[PDB]
């Protein structure tokens, strides 16, 4: 697993071209740490959790540690 | 497939 920190606010209701995004991409602020799990897939997105819950991160929103 | 989310102005 590989730690990731948020360097953007990140609300998917309002933010994410996917209208799916709200129940399968993660909400963060700048400064969370994310989990990572694997590797970026095709779509440019991380596996992760944060605060307990799992989904997709935009990989242009987060930095690798 | 699934779609990225525009990458913003500056970073902090």
């Amino acid at each position: 697993f590989r730690y990731f920190v948020a360097m953007f606010d990140y609300d998917p209701s309002t933010m994410s071209p996917n209208p799916d995004g709200c129940d399968e991409e993660l909400p963060f602020q700048e400064g969370d740490t994310i989990k990572v799990f694997g590797d970026k897939d095709a779509d440019g997105f991380y596996w992760g959790e944060l605060r307990g819950r799992r989904g997709y991160v935009p990989h242009n929103m987060v930095s690798e540690v | 497939g699934r779609r990225l989310p525009p990458t913003p102005s500056k970073p902090s």
